């Protein structure tokens, strides 16, 4: 009306930019965003290699689903200043090495690696930004745990343990101790899967967990509760 | 940035012709394309214009209904079909690139243009007096320009474009917006004025600045070019 | 007697209009700039339909049992009986639409983000409203004023020119208003429950909690939609295809049918809303804060 | 409360 | 631990370098800011309500 | 037996500095400006609404023309808007979606970007091809990039989580200057009006004023109890404000080397995310986590105005050079412009 030819062309360019941005948003809103976490030498590199500077992106294609995993490795800083940027991911994959049950955290400070892993898990679980984000726990390095159980009892880090030196009940007790750290058990689900160095069913378990989380979100947002 | 046109030659009156223009060196999808005509009488005249994405297309009142401009984006090409050619169509056609945004420099690149021979009204009128200005290098040159309608829009901008065409070459943009020097043009040229009276000042004139100076208004379609001021050495 | 039916209708109407006002305020004030999902749009359409049904049926049909003569004129007599019928039809249709939406949003969980969109929901609501308007045309066509041979009183009755058309229309509205939508809702919810039982099998606590909550909600909505409109339709069928005795028991039956038909629309806002966590969150965010 | 008004409203103009 | 010794030496050197800085009284450093804020009061469209005739955001 | 000697010497020097600071404090700022007339009630209305973002907007910066604006969100695309017409002038795709800082060159030719990628990207706006190209990529940091500020078309100042600041040359891409001395992650930067000094606050509840041409730590300021998330220089370059997570803002002076003013309130228990000054320096705008911004009187420490309308945490504020309007960006993917 009161605009010139150049103004109308600029409005048309802005409308085209809006269309392109909306198309990009609709295309990106169909991908799954997972947050990868884990302590040092916990087998995170092995997991990201089997499933395949700063933050690393990894793209997976499985059953028509496009997963985008974010590895925050080599980022040694205060997490309280950049963790809020990950608010809204589909799930949080957390890698824990079982063989670290009787090893020090790289320094002879009487702090076991298992205790540090439990502290990190219960800190990232009770966080205010992930009050409803599912957690997929991957216990790696079981092929070495099978031999380490026969050479060192589990009572080194868990004095209240009252079992034998067998893999089944020890793994069950470790899983129970990991799951007991979740306080809000009503609005958060924890998936556990025993991984090794030659396991190939990791992507299938991740896909199943993602589908379960999507089904739960569709049940929640549609008002079926 | 390079534009190359083809499809010219001699055509019988009443026939048809398909002119093509191919681009190389820039994102063709983000630029608007103008088809401009230049008759042997040295007068420039706008013919057609298409925007980015083929959204809006404008034609001239003298060529509406007979010419059709199309834009093929996957190949970065601009086609122009011309039917029912008249005796007044013998001229040289040029393709011009023009983008429109805040701080942009439209009409910043002119094509080579192809020749076409044919054997045998509230439009703003732009006029340029003193068609011949003889002057030796070293002295300053002042070219005046008038208009039939005020080009000062309500947004504070003045849609006035000053182009220069050297003998045997393609027209080159000297001034895109009033009191705003274009890219690649030295600071010797300047433009000023207001309302319907504008002036172009050239200081420290060289020998390489000989040619014809054209003025164009972009307040509303169709675009009208000036009569052309020839600068004699 | 009217001395109790009038106050019961008034209380039910007050509760229903309060629930509808609360729901529409929660759904209208909460505008953070996000595109409205299909579920929220369906809930808003259902609330508007229930409000239009309660504002045009109870305060006017109460006069039928209170005053022995119609004193609202032919304009109101032909306006309210058409608008409340259109409201009931569009409410049943948006119920069926919400049911089929919850169906397609579970069996196609991965394709849900693509299938159900804003423009598709708008087109569905528009088609539903058009069908509800085009279906209740015989109501506005026939319903009008009537004067007995005494010519000292006026009533607002149907006055069909032939019973062969009235019975046909009654059967048609009973088939396309009660049986088909109820069957569709039951089928959709049974398929949803079967899909949840076949998929949610991780034996977790949250999964079992979600499954039992969904089952309880489905059972509640199914029994409500089953026992809400059954007395009204069965009384209409008995009066259209038989002899209706003029006994106090029949009066009590008609009163209970009207009470259930009003309670359906009064409790619909507090069944599909005020129970979802997102709806309660939006309420506590935009109403109190 | 089962007067002629409600009877006619339910059964149509044939309750007389 | 020579690294900690070097860190403490650099820290104490920075401290002794920062300690030898000429400081002025706050009574003047506050009056200067007050006069600066008072002199440019009419040039602040946020402090004084700018009319809608010249406001480009109308 | 030398570590404890160095520690006690350092604590003695700190006590001497504290005594020298205390011996120069004659009266507080609240006593000198006691006769200043109050501002009153600030009533600003949202004039424009910039829509198009589909994620949390983290950064925003005004240009020297006070007309164009830059915005960055988690979508991974820079958007250059025309504030007068609300039209998107430019759309620049980014290789990293996690963007936490952006800068606009004083000439208007380059735009900076950075985040969790530890790389500072500089894109050129005025290209002969009419598109946006990756002009420069500065690498060398091991922590997240928190702020970016241009000195000129050839030099840039960046801050990372490695407790150090950096001054890079755009033409060579090499780290020209390195500023070390902090113990926590630097969260923001602020350039002086003459581009000679700059203040940087870290997560150690402390800020440091450094010189650009010398690369040494000029002064150090403390006083906060939580991590400092924002900082801004005074219009005259003789003061600076800091906002921290303790719901209390502070305003320090450069020549005084002491704490000059404190802004606190009992009804505020949320941290500060952005701090900016006006053209005259009389009003101080601060974004909090209470879904709104507060404009305080810099001379009287009283609440002058409240700017509400956002449904999420305010992530960035911006004031034009001429002070015509104030832009506000929050995580609700919406930009607002109060006047
Ligand atoms: C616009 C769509 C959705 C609905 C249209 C409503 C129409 C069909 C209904 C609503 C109320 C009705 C009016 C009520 C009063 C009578 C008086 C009578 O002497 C002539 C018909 C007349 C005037 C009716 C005409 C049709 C009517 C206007
Ligand atoms: C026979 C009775 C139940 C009337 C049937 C009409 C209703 C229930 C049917 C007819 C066609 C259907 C629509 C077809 C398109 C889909 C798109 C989807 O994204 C949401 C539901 C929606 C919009 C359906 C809603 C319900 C629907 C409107
Ligand atoms: C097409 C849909 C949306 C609406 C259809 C309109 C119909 C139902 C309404 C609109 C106005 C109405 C007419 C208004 C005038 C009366 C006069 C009376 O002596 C016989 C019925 C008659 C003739 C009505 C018949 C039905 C009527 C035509
Ligand atoms: C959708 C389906 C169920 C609709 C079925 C149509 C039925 C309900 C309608 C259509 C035409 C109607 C018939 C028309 C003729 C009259 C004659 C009368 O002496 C007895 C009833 C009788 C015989 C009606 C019975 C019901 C009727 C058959
Ligand atoms: C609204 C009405 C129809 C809902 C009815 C509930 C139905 C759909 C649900 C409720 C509990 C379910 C049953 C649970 C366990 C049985 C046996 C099992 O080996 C296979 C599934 C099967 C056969 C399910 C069939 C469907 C089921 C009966």
């Amino acid at each position: 009306c009161t605009l010139s030819a150049e103004d109308k062309a600029a409005v048309e360019r802005s409308k085209m930019i809006d269309r392109n941005l909306r198309e990009d948003g609709e295309k990106a809103a169909r991908e799954v965003k997972l947050l990868l976490l884990g302590a040092g030498e916990s087998g995170k590199n092995t997991i990201v290699k089997q499933m395949k500077t700063g933050i690393v992106e990894t793209h997976f294609t499985f059953k028509d689903l496009h997963f985008k995993m974010f590895d925050v490795g080599a980022q040694r800083s205060e997490r309280k200043k950049w963790i809020h940027c990950f608010e809204g991911v589909t799930a949080i994959i957390f890698c824990v090495a079982l063989s670290d049950y009787d090893l020090v955290l790289a320094e002879d400070e009487e702090m076991n690696r298992m205790h540090a892993s439990m502290k990190l898990f219960d800190s990232i679980c009770n966080n205010k930004w992930f009050t409803d984000t599912s957690i997929i726990l991957f216990l790696n390095k079981k092929d070495l745990f099978e031999e380490k159980i026969k050479k060192s009892p589990l009572t080194i880090c868990y004095p209240e343990y009252a079992g034998s030196n067998t893999y089944e009940e020890a793994a069950a007790y470790i899983q129970c101790q990991f799951e007991d750290l979740n306080k809000r058990k009503d609005t958060k689900e924890i998936y556990t899967h025993f991984t090794c160095s030659t396991d190939t069913k990791n992507v299938q378990f991740v896909f199943d967990a993602v589908t379960d989380v999507i089904i739960k979100n569709n049940l929640k947002d549609c008002g079926l509760f | 940035v390079q534009l190359v046109e083809s499809g010219g030659g001699l055509v019988q009156p009443g026939g048809s012709r398909k002119l093509s223009c191919s681009a190389s060196g820039f994102a063709f999808s983000s630029f608007g394309m103008h088809w401009v005509r230049q008759a042997p009488e040295k007068g420039l005249e706008w013919v057609a214009y298409i925007s980015s994405g083929s959204g809006t297309i404008y034609y001239a009142d003298t060529v509406k209904g007979r010419f059709t401009i199309s834009r093929d984006d996957p190949k970065n090409t601009l086609f122009l079909q011309m039917t029912s050619l008249r005796s007044e169509d013998t001229a040289m056609y040029y393709c011009v690139r023009s983008i429109y945004y805040y701080g942009s420099s439209p009409f910043d690149f002119w094509g080579q243009g192809t020749t076409l021979t044919v054997s045998a009204s509230a439009d703003i009128v732009m006029t340029q007096a003193t068609s011949s200005v003889p002057v030796t290098p070293g002295e300053s040159v002042s070219i005046s320009c008038r208009s039939s309608k005020s080009l000062l829009h309500s947004n504070g901008n003045t849609y006035l474009y000053w182009f220069l065409q050297r003998p045997g070459q393609s027209p080159q943009l000297l001034i895109y917006r009033m009191s705003n020097l274009a890219s690649g043009v030295p600071d010797r040229f300047s433009g000023s004025g207001s309302g319907t009276a504008f002036t172009l000042t050239i200081s420290r004139l060289e020998a390489e600045d000989v040619g014809v100076y054209y003025c164009m208004q972009h307040l509303e379609y169709p675009l009208t070019f000036g009569a052309g001021t020839k600068l004699e050495l | 007697e009217n001395f109790v039916t009038l106050v019961v209708f008034g209380l039910i109407f007050a509760l229903g209009v309060l629930g509808n006002s609360l729901v529409i305020t929660v759904l209208a004030r909460s505008k953070p700039g996000k595109p409205r999902s299909t579920t929220n749009l369906f809930i808003l359409n259902l609330s508007i339909a229930d409000l239009a049904y309660l504002l045009f049926c109870i305060p006017f049909q109460a006069t039928v049992y209170a005053l022995p003569t119609w004193v609202l004129g032919a304009f109101i007599c032909k306006f309210i009986h058409y608008f409340f019928t259109v409201s009931m039809l569009v409410s049943i249709f948006t119920l069926a639409a919400m049911s089929v939406d919850r169906y397609v949003a579970i069996v196609h969980s991965r394709r849900s983000s693509s299938l159900r969109v804003s423009r598709n929901a708008l087109l569905g609501v528009g088609c539903i409203w058009a069908l509800s308007i085009a279906m209740a045309s015989p109501v506005a066509y026939h319903q009008g004023l009537f004067h007995p041979r005494a010519s000292n009183q006026t009533f607002c009755w149907e006055q069909w020119p032939d019973p062969r058309h009235k019975k046909a229309y009654v059967v048609c509205t009973f088939v396309f208003g009660y049986l088909l939508p109820l069957l569709l809702i039951c089928f959709c919810y049974a398929k949803v429950l079967n899909h949840l039982h076949k998929k949610l099998k991780n034996m977790s606590k949250k999964s079992e909690a979600s499954k039992k909550k969904t089952a309880q909600t489905v059972l509640v909505v199914v029994v409500v939609f089953g026992i809400s409109w059954l007395p009204h339709h069965i009384i209409h069928l008995w009066a259209e295809f038989g002899v209706f005795p003029l006994t106090p028991a029949s009066f009590l039956f008609r009163i209970t049918a009207h009470c259930l038909a009003y309670s359906n629309s009064s409790v619909n806002p507090i069944i599909y809303a005020f129970l979802s966590e997102n709806f309660r969150k939006a309420y506590k965010q935009v109403f109190k804060c | 409360g089962w007067t002629l008004n409600s009877a006619g409203y339910l059964l149509g103009p044939h309750a007389v | 631990n020579t690294a900690s010794i070097a860190q403490a030496r650099k820290l104490v050197e920075q401290l002794k370098m920062e300690a030898n800085i000429d400081r002025i009284k706050v009574s003047k450093a506050a009056a200067d800011l007050m006069a600066y804020c008072e002199a440019h009061a009419k040039e602040d469209p946020l402090l004084t309500p700018v009319p809608a005739s010249e406001n480009p955001f109308r | 037996s030398e570590l404890d000697q160095l520690r006690q010497e350092a604590e003695q020097l700190k006590n001497q500095i504290r005594d020298a600071r205390k011996a120069c404090a004659d009266a507080t700022l609240s006593q000198i400006t006691n006769n200043i007339d109050p501002v009153g009630r600030i009533q600003m209305r949202t004039r424009r609404t910039l829509r198009g973002h589909l994620a949390k907007i983290y950064a925003m910066h005004w240009g020297t023309d006070s007309r164009l604006l830059v915005s960055a969100s988690q979508d991974g695309k820079l958007i250059i808007w025309d504030s007068y017409t609300t039209n998107k002038v430019h759309a620049i795709p980014l290789r990293s979606s996690w963007v936490m800082t952006c800068a606009y060159a004083p000439s208007g030719n380059y735009v900076a970007c950075g985040g969790l990628d530890n790389i500072c990207s500089i894109y050129n706006l005025k290209t002969r091809e009419g598109n946006v190209r990756v002009s420069r990529e500065l690498a060398g940091h091991t922590g997240y990039l928190s702020c970016c500020r241009f000195l000129d078309d050839n030099q840039i100042v960046t801050s990372s989580g490695d407790t150090t600041c950096a001054l890079w040359d755009i033409e060579t891409g090499q780290q020209t200057t390195t500023f070390t001395g902090h113990t926590g992650d630097v969260m923001s930067l602020s350039l002086a009006p003459d581009t000679r000094l700059f203040v940087s606050g870290a997560c150690d509840a402390s800020a440091k004023l450094w010189d650009v041409r010398e690369g040494m730590c000029r002064q150090t300021f403390t006083g906060h109890e939580s991590d400092i998330n924002a900082i801004c220089f005074f219009p005259n370059g003789n003061a600076f404000a800091t906002g921290s997570d303790d719901a209390t803002c502070r305003l320090f002076d450069l020549r005084a080397d002491q704490e000059l003013m404190t802004y606190s309130h009992d009804n505020i228990i949320c941290g500060i995310t952005s701090v900016s000054f006006s053209k005259s320096g009389r009003l101080l705008l601060a974004g909090y986590d209470d879904f709104n911004c507060n404009v305080w009187d810099a001379l009287k420490a009283d609440r002058a105005g409240v700017l509400a309308g956002h449904d999420n945490r305010v992530s960035c504020l911006g004031v034009t050079d001429d002070g015509m309007a104030v832009a506000t960006g929050s995580w609700d993917s919406f930009l607002k412009i109060w006047n």
